[PDB]
């Protein structure tokens, strides 16, 4: 609501629309090398063996300025074309579903996107998820138990100086470590890191 | 020598033939003269713009 | 002062360095303070604490919601050949007779660019194949849309910050054809998306 | 066109207004290389440093890292890449970024990625050592974490292998780097052969302007004049259109590589 000058791309679009159209009707105002840049006048005050040079010169001029008019319009279609089907490739994936693929749709973890139009194009707000109050932890990658090494089924292992825990990656929850969230593989003496508990 | 142009002139250490008049490096642009009555390399640089 | 740039004149250069505020060139530009220039800095300085037996593990958590804003269309236009280039005069037409079929050409690269404009549309926002509604009572635990559902109160059918967006953005031969999808309908399929995402999750798709 | 005739400035003057479209278009296109490469290389909010002491389980980045010795603070890599691969009113204006600066997002980048993971693409870089986060890649590929930590040597020895191969690979082979090259070379064709087209005639009597200005009277001089003058018109509306095919696929590269920098760099894909 308060700031403005947010919605600069589709501005954008429609102050280069406009643009190429008003300098498209001013070329009309153009001699290309004619005795005036109006057509009825020539008409009226010379000899036709002569107007068909003028207005030739006037004829190859417009030509020129539409051709050209025409090749810019192709040039934007194409770039219009490929943002919109980028459009469509978000509104596809981040909208009738969740994306995993990193940063395609908001920055962090992606939860959902809600679609909402404008004039001329389409507007998504992406809802994420940010962690936040880190902390420090003394971490190992195994256990050492009756000269087996254990591995998390999933999680990490973490102390607080004093105990060990297990907890998942993303948020600081400890339990205890037990038989049934570790699985174990072999003894452990090739294992770089491995302590006692 | 019939050879007109603009620009700023410098000394060049370029070493002509004894026979050549002028120099020029790509695209066939002008970029090194002799001048008749003393025999020795210029140099010209287009005088600047921005 | 002078610069790879080039040469700046009425302002002082200085040893700080700010973020980048009017691009001059070649790594430096400048702002305002009297008007001050100086070398970009690329962002902060940290050194993250690593050790081989150490991690750290967020303990909160934040939600955030941003914008991204796409276009997908730009307005149809058309162009009569004749009444431009000759402005309804017979000699310019006999004249113009005698140079082929350019401009014919002309027409048919337009209508190609404006059909293509259409089915940009159509691609974008007929995602679905039905058209949901969200229930008269809304209880999403506790969650509020109601500045993103469209409000029956006023006779536009469009969301408060669907208005705050339409609010904030504003002859000689040459027509401009009309969009086939009218902007009701437009706004129809996103509260379509939008009861469907809310109510059903990701199975409708 | 006119390279400082009066006369000739007059004449282009009732040619409506077509140089300030072109100089438009150049502008335009300067502008999206240099968005280009900000949207490219400036995927970091802070510049994060690797620690004095670097034992990454056994791993060897010294042939990535930045090498503080040499003035350019490029890596051993960079700097073999480096090397391998090498007025009529033309300016060329230099990049917003300098080497140095681009060269430092990268430091930054690949330090943040060494020493955090994927976390500092989310939020707060967290740390973690190296080798259970190389667990972590194993576990997303359908390789239980045990496999890794049972085989690290083996799995070291053959990363430096790979390594060092690839430095032997760029260092003596050649033609290794065809995109970069020749876009180069077809940049300077272009503008080579824009420059050698104001020798042509165009079926005027001469083509340099003096000539005909101190040959023959005006009347007929403005025919020839005019003559040169779309003859040079149609030659530089040319080169504009080509720069600005070029510059689209350029822009679909750019976009390209930004994808892959994001979800390959950042994340495990
Ligand atoms: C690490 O966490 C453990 C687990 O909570 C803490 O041990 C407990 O400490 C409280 C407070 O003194 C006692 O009431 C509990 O009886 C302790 N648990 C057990 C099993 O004895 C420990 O204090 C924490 N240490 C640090 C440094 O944070
Ligand atoms: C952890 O591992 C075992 C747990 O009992 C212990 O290491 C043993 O220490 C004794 C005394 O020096 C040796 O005779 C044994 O050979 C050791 N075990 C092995 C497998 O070598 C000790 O509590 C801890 N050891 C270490 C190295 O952390
Ligand atoms: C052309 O004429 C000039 C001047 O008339 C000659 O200049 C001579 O230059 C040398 C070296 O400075 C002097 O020692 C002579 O005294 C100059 N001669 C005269 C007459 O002034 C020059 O040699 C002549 N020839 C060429 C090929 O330049
Ligand atoms: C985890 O512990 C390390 C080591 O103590 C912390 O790193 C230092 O923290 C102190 C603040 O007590 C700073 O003054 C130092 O500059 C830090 N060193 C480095 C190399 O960054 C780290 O901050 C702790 N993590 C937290 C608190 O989240
Ligand atoms: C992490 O630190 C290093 C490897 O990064 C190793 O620990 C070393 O252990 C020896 C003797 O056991 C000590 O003399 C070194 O001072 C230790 N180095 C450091 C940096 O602490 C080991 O792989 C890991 N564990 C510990 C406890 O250091
Ligand atoms: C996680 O962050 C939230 C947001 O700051 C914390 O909620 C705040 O809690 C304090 C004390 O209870 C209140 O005074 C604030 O009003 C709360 N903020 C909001 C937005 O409601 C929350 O406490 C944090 N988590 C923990 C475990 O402390
Ligand atoms: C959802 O949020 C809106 C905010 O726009 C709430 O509407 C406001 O409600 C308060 C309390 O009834 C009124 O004082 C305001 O005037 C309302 N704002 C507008 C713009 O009407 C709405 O109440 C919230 N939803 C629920 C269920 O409480
Ligand atoms: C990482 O690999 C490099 C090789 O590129 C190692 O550098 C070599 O180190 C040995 C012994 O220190 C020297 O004899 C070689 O001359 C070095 N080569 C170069 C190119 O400098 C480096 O030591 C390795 N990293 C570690 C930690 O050992
Ligand atoms: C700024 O940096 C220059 C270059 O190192 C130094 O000579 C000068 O003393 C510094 N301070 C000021 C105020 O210029």
């Amino acid at each position: 609501s308060s700031t403005a000058s947010a919605l600069g791309k589709l501005q954008d679009v429609v102050n280069q629309n406009a643009q190429a159209l008003n300098t498209l009707v001013k070329q009309l105002s153009s001699n290309f090398g004619a005795i005036s840049s109006v057509l009825n006048d020539i008409l009226s005050r010379l000899d036709p063996p002569e107007a068909e040079v003028q207005i030739d010169r006037l004829i190859t001029g417009r030509l020129q300025s539409l051709q050209t008019y025409v090749t810019q319009q192709l040039i934007r279609a194409a770039e219009i074309r490929a943002s919109a089907n980028l459009a469509a490739i978000k509104m596809s994936e981040c909208v009738l579903g969740q994306s995993k693929r990193v940063d395609f749709c908001g920055k962090g973890y992606h939860l959902m996107s809600f679609p909402q139009s404008a004039p001329h194009g389409v507007v998504f707000l992406h809802v994420t998820y940010v962690p936040a109050q880190e902390k420090n932890f003394t971490t190992a990658p195994a256990i050492c138990h009756d000269g087996k090494a254990h591995f998390p089924r999933e999680g990490v292992f973490v102390s607080n100086g004093t105990h060990w825990f297990v907890t998942q990656r993303n948020f600081y929850e400890p339990q205890i470590i037990t038989t049934d969230n570790t699985f174990v593989s072999g003894n452990c003496d090739v294992v770089i890191g491995i302590v006692n508990n | 020598n019939g050879l007109t142009g603009t620009g700023v002139l410098t000394e060049s250490n370029k070493k002509f033939l004894p026979f050549q008049q002028f120099g020029r490096d790509i695209a066939d642009t002008t970029d090194a003269v002799r001048d008749p009555q003393t025999l020795e390399i210029l140099d010209i640089t287009p005088c600047s713009f921005g | 002062f002078q610069t790879r740039a080039g040469c700046l004149i009425g302002a002082e250069y200085v040893n700080n360095s700010y973020e980048c505020d009017i691009p001059i060139g070649a790594g430096i530009c400048a702002s305002y303070q009297s008007i001050i220039a100086y070398t970009m800095s690329l962002g902060a300085e940290n050194s993250v604490a690593y050790s081989n037996n150490s991690i750290a593990i967020p303990t909160n958590f934040t939600i955030s919601v941003t914008t991204e804003i796409l276009p997908v269309s730009m307005t149809k236009t058309s162009v009569d050949c004749t009444m431009y280039i000759c402005g309804d005069s017979t000699e310019c037409s006999n004249l113009l007779l005698q140079y082929g079929s350019f401009c014919t050409q002309l027409n048919r690269a337009l209508t190609g660019i404006a059909v293509e404009q259409d089915k940009n549309t159509q691609e974008v926002f007929a995602q679905v194949k039905q058209i949901y509604k969200t229930p008269p009572i809304k209880d999403f635990g506790g969650f509020n849309f109601s500045q993103i559902l469209p409000d029956p109160s006023k006779p536009s059918k469009r969301s408060f910050i669907e208005d705050l967006l339409f609010n904030k953005v504003t002859f000689n031969g040459l027509t401009v054809l009309p969009p086939l999808l009218t902007d009701e309908m437009i706004a129809q399929y996103t509260s379509a998306l939008l009861a469907g995402t809310i109510t059903s999750g990701w199975t409708f798709g | 066109i006119c390279g400082d005739s009066t006369e000739c400035s007059n004449l282009l003057l009732q040619y409506g207004s077509f140089c300030t479209q072109l100089n438009r278009a150049l502008t335009g296109i300067a502008v999206e290389q240099d968005k280009n490469t900000q949207e490219v290389f400036a995927q970091v909010k802070q510049i994060y440093k690797t620690p004095p002491i670097k034992d990454f389980g056994g791993f060897n980045f010294s042939q990535i890292l930045p090498d503080p010795s040499k003035p350019s603070k490029r890596s051993f890599i960079e700097d073999l890449l480096f090397n391998k691969v090498t007025f009529n009113g033309l300016t060329v204006l230099p990049p917003l970024l300098t080497d140095e600066m681009i060269a430092q997002y990268t430091s930054a980048l690949l330090a943040g990625t060494i020493t955090s993971g994927w976390t500092f693409g989310a939020g707060a870089a967290l740390q973690i050592p190296f080798a259970m986060q190389m667990a972590y890649r194993f576990n997303g590929i359908g390789v239980t974490q045990n496999v890794l930590y049972e085989n690290q040597k083996l799995i070291a020895n053959q990363f430096n292998s790979a390594i060092g191969k690839i430095q032997d690979s760029l260092s003596s082979t050649a033609s290794a780097l065809g995109k970069l090259q020749d876009v180069v070379n077809q940049n300077a064709q272009a503008l080579n052969t824009l420059v050698k087209q104001l020798s042509s005639n165009f079926g005027a009597i001469s083509s340099v302007l003096n000539d005909i200005l101190s040959r023959l009277d005006p009347p007929e001089a403005e025919v020839q004049i005019d003559r040169l003058i779309t003859g040079r018109l149609q030659s530089l509306q040319t080169y504009v259109t080509q720069q600005l095919i070029r510059a689209a696929e350029i822009r679909a590269s750019a976009n390209l590589a930004a994808i892959k920098m994001s979800e390959c760099v950042l994340g495990q894909s």
